[PDB]
């Protein structure tokens, strides 16, 4: 399938500015209509705006809540879509998707200007608008135990404690270890800081030899931790 | 934009389905409204997505292609002497006498024009006039519509 | 704006269900429909009069009448448990688009699954940082409702407990976690701590000790 990759998300103060980007490949980007869509935490999808193509002269339409504050543009030469966001408010917080947009019009039953639908989506980039400060996580090892696992296997993990804002990414052995990996949803603590855990189930016999490292990246604080997890 | 000159209207003799496309494509080439091989792309789209419209009494076809092959919005109208078969747009051999060739690069203009075309072809009085009126009268009545 | 949908609908596994969307713009415009699961991008299911993208199962189909559009799932499977969003114009003839609020489809009569529980004691490194966190990880259960209680020795503790709401895993079961924050001194001054998970009348209790 085609690939859409959003980036630029992070923590911004109310009243601040932010620029998101989306890289696109696998289809005719120059002729494609492109839409931004967002999802505030725990809520539904909300259409943000759409930029058209050359025939419509790159015209852009915006949702009423963002009109005048947001600007959608595109750089076709490198296949990028942008969302420039000014005077941000807390209600702008959320996951921002970019989507390749198709156009539909049924001749006999349709009414202008037909409908737009969203055939491919990126994974989204997270925007947090808040006056709270960035805190990087402390990462602690959860030493292997085979008490709760299948015969011959052991569970070990990492505790990613007290960070803000979301998200953190966790991989194991730089992505070389993926099977048996379970990264749990974060808990929001009363402190307003997040914590999460990631575990991986490994063969017991491998505990002696193979090294197990969890890689934790917290982009908003520009922090990367590579934590070695050893018995016992 | 709109663009629809007087030489974008013509009659056609007792012609291939392919030939009709070329005949109507030529003035749209002569003004740079479309790419050099506009007729080529229109023909190919028709074989996959036919544009015959089964309406009584006058059969209609709306040949077009993807908007990325257009440079300036334009319409070309043709009146066939004898009915030429066009494949049905709904997958179902439609005998066509009027052809509306659309060279529209703007989506909102595409949907606006298709909406207008729908209303006209459902008017069996104006559809009749098109079969008897000349290149001037047809051009005149059609031009008014905005 | 404003297309509107029911907040949630239920369906017996293998049964037929219909999700509706209503709005003035639907008098003139078709809707498109999207499936969305948490942490995953939306997927287009259906659009226009009768258009289903090639990878979408045949049991999904859409219809429209008056100010209403409907997505029907003919024979719901566990994998269909998800949020469904409809989309269309915000007004007849408008160049803007909008989504409905989403409808949660829950598929009932899925097989019960007991939670697997893992309890980790605080690490040496955390104790040296003068902190202490007990980590109780709960996974692979269905349905998605559990209660977590903590004990110090055999006395209940509620101070310093943080528990997530359960979330769907990619395998259609649920996971949750609970954290107990202590001081090193509290951790050191008890014989043991326990995490007790209750799911449909059954409990699993795990215990750890400063050792």
């Amino acid at each position: 399938e085609v690939q859409l990759v959003e980036s630029g998300g992070g923590l911004v103060k109310p009243g601040g500015s932010l620029r998101l980007s989306c890289s696109a490949s696998g289809f005719d980007f120059d002729n494609a209509w492109m839409t931004w869509v967002r999802q505030p935490p725990g809520k539904g999808l909300e259409w943000v705006g759409r930029i058209t193509g050359p025939g419509e002269g790159w015209s852009v339409d915006y949702a009423a809540p963002v009109e005048g504050r947001f600007t959608i543009s595109r750089l076709n030469s490198i296949n990028f879509l942008y969302l420039e966001m000014n005077n941000l408010r807390m209600e702008d917080s959320g996951l921002y998707f970019c989507a390749r947009t198709g156009k539909y019009y049924d001749f006999w039953s349709g009414y202008p200007p037909g409908e737009e639908y969203f055939q491919d989506w990126g994974r989204g980039t997270l925007v947090t608008v808040s006056s709270a400060s960035t805190k990087g996580p402390s990462v602690f090892p959860l030493a292997p135990s085979s008490k709760s696992t299948s015969g011959g296997t052991a569970a070990l993990g990492c505790l990613v404690k007290d960070y803000f804002p979301e998200p953190v990414t966790v991989s194991w052995n730089s992505g070389a270890l993926t099977s048996g990996v379970h990264t749990f949803p974060a808990v929001l603590q009363s402190s307003g800081l997040y914590s999460l855990s990631s575990v991986v189930t490994v063969p017991s016999s491998s505990l002696g030899t193979q090294t197990y490292i969890c890689n934790v990246n917290h982009k908003p604080s520009n922090t990367k931790v590579d934590k070695r997890v050893e018995p016992k | 934009g709109i663009h629809f000159r007087r030489h974008y209207v013509r009659h056609l003799p007792k012609v291939s389905q392919n030939d009709i496309i070329k005949a109507l494509a030529s003035p749209l080439i002569n003004d740079g409204m479309v790419v050099s091989d506009f007729a080529d792309h229109v023909i190919t789209r028709e074989q996959n997505f036919p544009t015959g419209l089964p309406v009584e009494p006058v059969g209609v076809a709306i040949p077009h292609t993807d908007s990325k092959y257009v440079r300036q919005n334009a319409i070309s109208v043709g009146i066939l002497a004898e009915p030429v078969n066009f494949e049905d747009a709904g997958g179902e051999p439609v005998p066509v006498r009027v052809v509306f060739m659309l060279a529209l690069g703007n989506w909102f203009d595409i949907t606006n024009v298709l909406w207008w075309i729908k209303a006209v072809i459902q008017d069996e009085d104006f559809m009749q006039q098109l079969l008897v009126m000349n290149d001037d009268e047809i051009y005149q009545s059609i031009y008014t519509r905005i | 704006y404003e297309l509107t949908q029911e907040t949630g609908v239920s369906v017996a596994l293998g049964d037929t269900v219909t999700i509706t969307c209503e709005g003035d713009s639907l008098e003139s415009h078709y809707a498109s429909w999207y499936q969305k699961k948490p942490g995953q991008a939306p997927i287009l299911l259906f659009y226009g009069d009768d258009n289903r993208p090639s990878g979408v199962p045949d049991r999904f189909s859409g219809d429209a009448d008056g100010n209403e559009a409907s997505l029907t799932i003919d024979g719901a499977q566990a994998e269909d448990d998800a949020e469904y969003y409809c989309s269309s114009r915000d007004k007849s003839g408008s160049r803007l688009s909008v989504f409905g609020g989403g409808t949660k489809l829950t598929v009932l009569s899925q097989p019960k699954a007991a939670p697997s529980v893992t309890l980790f004691p605080p690490s040496s490194e955390e104790l040296q940082a003068n902190k202490a966190t007990l980590v109780c990880l709960i996974s692979d259960f269905y349905p998605g409702a559990v209660t977590v209680a903590w004990k110090a020795d055999s006395s209940p503790v509620k101070a310093g407990v943080e528990t997530t709401t359960p979330s769907k895993q990619s395998n259609n079961k649920y996971a949750a976690s609970s954290y107990l924050s202590l001081t090193p001194e509290q951790w050191k001054s008890h014989r043991s701590y326990s995490c007790q998970v209750t799911h449909e009348g059954s409990t699993v209790e795990k215990t750890v000790a400063p050792t």
